[PDB]
């Protein structure tokens, strides 16, 4: 039966030993196997009673289940971790991931498969080393556990222990014939993961254990990320390794100072200057064997400097915080190239700290340059675009003039990203389709915020005209929300969300100016969503019809000035007057109609179910479909 | 100022000027080189609209100009099943 | 809250890293 | 949609809340206003102490008796318990 | 974020900022050299209007903020016969 | 503005504004009827910009607002009616001032379109509510209020 399986699973999860021996007593041979192994979908996870007793750490319940009822150890299930979803794992994997020694011992003594793998080739040894319990990993290794075999993603226990703060498990792994040269998809070896974590003792012991400094598939070295994550204790030991290169030495403690110059976690000036000066002295002592820098031409947004070639400009920027930070950013971009996504974050942080004390222009140009750099890399810039609309809303609220080309370029980037999101969700899988659509909706909302910003600006004729063509292109690629809400429907809706930043002080919906701008750029005014509503059906439902009356009024006439049909019936056959829910909107729409014998004839055709196919003009077919 | 609407069957449908200027294309026909400001005939010829449809169109003209400002539950315009789908093309060709 | 406080570092790569880190 | 009137000896706070809201929310906005800890503040609905847990929908603060036109007077006292000492307003002058 | 209204008897009448700013002279006194850009008290002292009339003024502030855009079945604001001719003077002093 | 300062009145108390907003103003039928259409938004806006008194009353007490709200063509001529109401309110008019029969402009508004146009233009004021209470309760306001408030209650 299915009813008792739920109670058995509940008792196993709670681990009440006084309930297991009562619920599982006097059970037939078939039922004792049917109940133990039943799929219970709780909290979004498929939890076998055995695996849910192993995960909760009920050693007594697990021992009673294994010793008496003799449940198989090959049963699979799904356990929801902190951001980790694993299906197909056994009870040994669940016990190792939860870190309970007694359940692991009982399962292994009862015959649990230590070499059993999940869908992504994941062993319980990785689960045991995830929380770094030395007893469990020692017991598993002593029970024929293989460390050379990694998961589906070429990720064994070694780097899992490298990220985690536990050192006993990684030392035990390195003391049992472990190969630290295993490479991930992008050529990432164990030293890359150890340096990214930047644990001093792990990277110190890895030097003695054949660190094997090699270049991964990005043309990127473990020392680069060791010095990139703002840690000034790993680079010295990486140099202490006997195979350090001079060029790698040149990049080290120089990119480290660059990262220290611009980072929220490690923002300081004296440290940055000290490492920059020592890295400069590392090459500025030979003379006859000098290593002159190869510096790219300066960027107009990157000030007007070409890094430091002499010690005089190095010591001249000792008291200049902005100059030293900007040199650090420049050299970080030079060494890391223009492809790394992480180079935008220091620029964003510098712009944010420049904007937090009421100065905007340098922040504006830094965020614009970061937007350009991420546009080259083809990344999901939705959050950055959101914050960028936020900073425009703030600076408009503080009444400072707005650069029209900035709006121009951000709108063209927005429409390009919207098209990218369209093709992506067209070719997306069903697993991440919901978050892809959420990102698309955020892009739509930030596009509307930017359009409202543009309406709030006194752009010249050319700027506003090219904004009109770009918006024209956006509607001509037909962006539709998952509920059918086109751009006009979101522009005329008060239910369109606005984030908690300065946008709500400037960009509010419904907006008369945004609606008029959308109607200017060839928007489909009579667009119909899944519920059958149109822009008129949405604007008539406005809940503030007096205080914002003018805006509401304007929007209605704009729709009437753009061919919105006032007799259109939605999927429930409700004209916008039937959806008014307001006297003000009702009478505004009544005064904005015409008698329109076409509407009466179309209503007569629809109500009488006359087959209007090919016997009326082509436009009259959709006209009748309106009613 | 009393225009004459002639259907496809020769049925004259003489109606008032402001009644017949509700339709856009009748206004267009009476405009341009169709004025003849002599208040003599103001004749417009409908080679396509049948008489049983032009009659309903003229009744619509009168009904609209009477009930254009009421907004107090105006009576429904009686459109027969057979007149519809032929009154629709007339209301399209004669805009509004 | 300000611009710096709500600045959250790029975690899509961190999300990209952790799917390879599923134990 | 409930509107009420927190009363000190002389201080008078005007409060908006929800019908399906508990005492905790209004005690927290009195926190934000009068800056006194919540254990030593307690309400008095018609001189009757109310517990800090029940919602105001069934406590007696329906929208049809605590309308914003005449919000329901709600007493309050602070630890120096302390009795209700709500000072009435000035007596209006008689009709001239 | 609140405005402290003090009547002629000393009755504090702490009300919302946006609720108090619906009247012209409260906005005027909160403007000029009276801004109090610290949002903890923002006190306004009235040595003229008694407590019973400023109470109804604050009640009206809440009442108009709640019903600012209803326009359907607007409920009456209860003006006592004795409090009239004096709430009128307060509403003339506090423009709207 | 010179004529407005002269302050003309017809036999029935109509000022220039009341005639400019009345649809019953007799326009000449020879050629002016094809151009001059009363009520007209532009003439009222020009008069108000020329300092026309807005709260003037007839012998029946109707102001310009009481006259415009009774407009018989609020749908086919909505722009004129809306502009008249906007100009009258913005130039300063009492949306609830009473005539001799104690009828507010909302009461006189035969068409609901004008009712809700005025309601969108109407702003709630405690002075108007208190004046309405004073008039309804017939409490003696002589010398008890400022001189302006006396007439304010007088037309509420």
């Amino acid at each position: 039966m299915e009813g008792l399986a739920g109670y058995v699973y509940k008792a196993a999860s709670e681990g009440k030993v006084l309930t297991l021996a009562a619920l599982l007593l006097n059970r037939s041979e078939s039922d004792i196997r049917y109940l133990l192994g039943y799929v219970s979908q709780q909290g979004g996870q498929r939890s076998t009673p055995l695996i849910i007793a192993a995960r909760n750490g009920h050693a007594k319940v697990v021992r009673l289940l294994l010793e008496h009822y003799r449940v198989q150890t090959q049963q699979t299930g799904t356990v929801r971790f902190d951001g980790y979803v694993i299906d197909g794992a056994t009870a040994l994997w669940c016990a190792a991931g939860a870190g309970h020694f007694e359940v692991v011992k009982l399962l292994v003594s009862h015959g649990a498969n230590v070499n059993h793998t999940t869908v992504t080739n994941s062993t319980p040894l990785r689960a045991a080393c995830f929380d770094g319990r030395l007893d469990i990993v020692k017991y598993l290794v002593e029970n024929n556990a293989n460390i050379s075999i990694a998961n589906k993603y070429d990720n064994t226990c070694l780097m899992i222990a490298a990220y985690k703060g536990h050192t006993d498990v990684v030392r035990y792994l390195l003391e049992q014939r472990a190969d630290p040269n295993a490479k991930a998809h992008c050529g990432a070896t164990a030293l890359h993961f150890a340096a990214e974590a930047g644990h001093i003792d792990i990277v110190k012991e890895l030097i003695k254990w054949r660190a094997a400094i090699v270049v991964n598939g990005h043309g990127m070295t473990p020392l680069k990320v060791a010095a990139e994550s703002c840690k000034a204790d790993v680079v010295e030991l990486l140099l202490s390794h006997a195979d350090c290169d001079r060029r790698s030495r040149i990049e080290a403690l120089e990119l480290l100072g660059a990262s220290f110059a611009n980072d929220r976690e490690n923002y300081d000036i004296i440290k940055t200057y000290h490492y920059l000066y020592l890295a400069m002295l590392e090459r500025f002592q030979d003379g006859d064997n000098i290593l002159e820098k190869e510096v790219l031409p300066p960027i107009h947004a990157y000030g007007n400097r070409t890094e430091c070639r002499n010690p005089q400009e190095l010591e001249s920027i000792r008291q200049d915080r902005d100059a030293l930070h900007m040199e650090g950013l420049i050299v970080r971009e030079r060494i890391l190239g223009a492809d790394n996504i992480d180079v935008s974050h220091p620029i964003i942080y510098r712009g944010a700290v420049y904007a937090d004390n009421m100065e905007f222009e340098q922040c504006i140009k830094l965020w614009l340059h970061a937007l350009h750099l991420r546009q080259k890399g083809n990344r999901n810039t939705h959050k950055d675009l959101l914050r960028f609309a936020q900073v425009f809303s703030q600076m408009i609220h503080l009444n400072e003039t707005v650069k029209a080309p900035d709006i121009e370029c951000v709108l063209r980037c927005s429409v390009l990203e919207i098209e990218q999101s369209m093709n992506r969700v067209k070719n997306i899988s069903d697993a991440d389709v919901h978050n892809a659509m959420d990102n698309y909706e955020c892009n739509l909302y930030t596009f509307l915020y930017l359009v409202c910003i543009s309406t709030k600006t006194q752009c010249s004729e050319e700027d506003q005209c090219k904004i009109n063509k770009q918006i024209y292109n956006l509607i001509h690629l037909d962006p539709r929300t998952r509920e059918g809400f086109t751009l006009l429907h979101l522009a005329v809706n008060s239910n369109t969300p606005v984030d908690d930043f300065h946008t709500n002080d400037v960009c509010s919906f419904p907006n008369a100016l945004v609606t008029k701008l959308l109607l200017d750029c060839g928007a489909e005014v009579n667009a119909v969503d899944n519920e059958g509503n149109s822009a008129l059906h949405i604007i008539v439902q406005y809940n503030r019809p007096i205080s914002d009356f003018l805006t509401l009024h304007s929007i209605i006439i704009s729709l009437v000035e753009a061919g919105a049909h006032t007799d259109m019936t939605n999927k429930q056959n409700k004209t916008p007057l039937d959806k008014s829910t307001t006297g003000v909107s009702e009478i505004l729409l009544k005064t904005q109609m015409k008698m329109s014998l076409k509407c009466l004839a179309a209503r007569a055709v629809r109500a009488n179910d006359i087959n209007y196919q090919d016997q009326i003009p082509r436009t009259l077919e959709e006209f009748v479909g309106f009613h | 100022m009393y225009v004459k609407l002639i259907s496809s069957d020769g049925h004259e449908f003489i109606v008032k000027r402001e009644h017949a200027l509700t339709s856009g294309t009748i206004k267009a026909m009476l405009s341009g080189p169709g004025q003849f400001a002599e208040n003599e005939t103001n004749e417009v010829n409908f080679r396509e609209i049948p008489s049983h449809v032009l009659s309903k169109v003229c009744m619509y003209f009168t009904y609209k100009v009477r009930y254009t400002n009421s907004s107090t539950e105006i009576p429904e315009f009686p459109i027969a099943p057979e007149i519809a789908l032929e009154l629709l093309m007339a209301a399209n060709f004669l805009d509004c | 809250k300000k611009h710096s406080l709500d600045l959250l570092s790029k975690e899509r790569e961190l999300n990209g890293k952790l799917r390879h880190l599923s134990p | 949609d409930v509107f009420l009137m927190i009363r000190r000896h002389k201080t008078t706070i005007f409060t908006d809340a929800k019908e399906s809201s508990t005492v905790f929310e209004l005690k927290r906005i009195v926190e934000g206003i009068l800056k006194r800890p919540p254990d030593e503040q307690r309400l008095y609905k018609d001189d009757q102490l109310l517990d800090d847990g029940k919602t105001l929908g069934e406590c007696g603060f329906t929208s049809q008796t605590a309308r914003p036109q005449a919000p329901a007077t709600v007493g309050l006292a602070f630890r120096a318990f302390e009795a209700l000492c709500i000072e009435p307003f000035s007596s209006p002058p008689e009709l001239p």
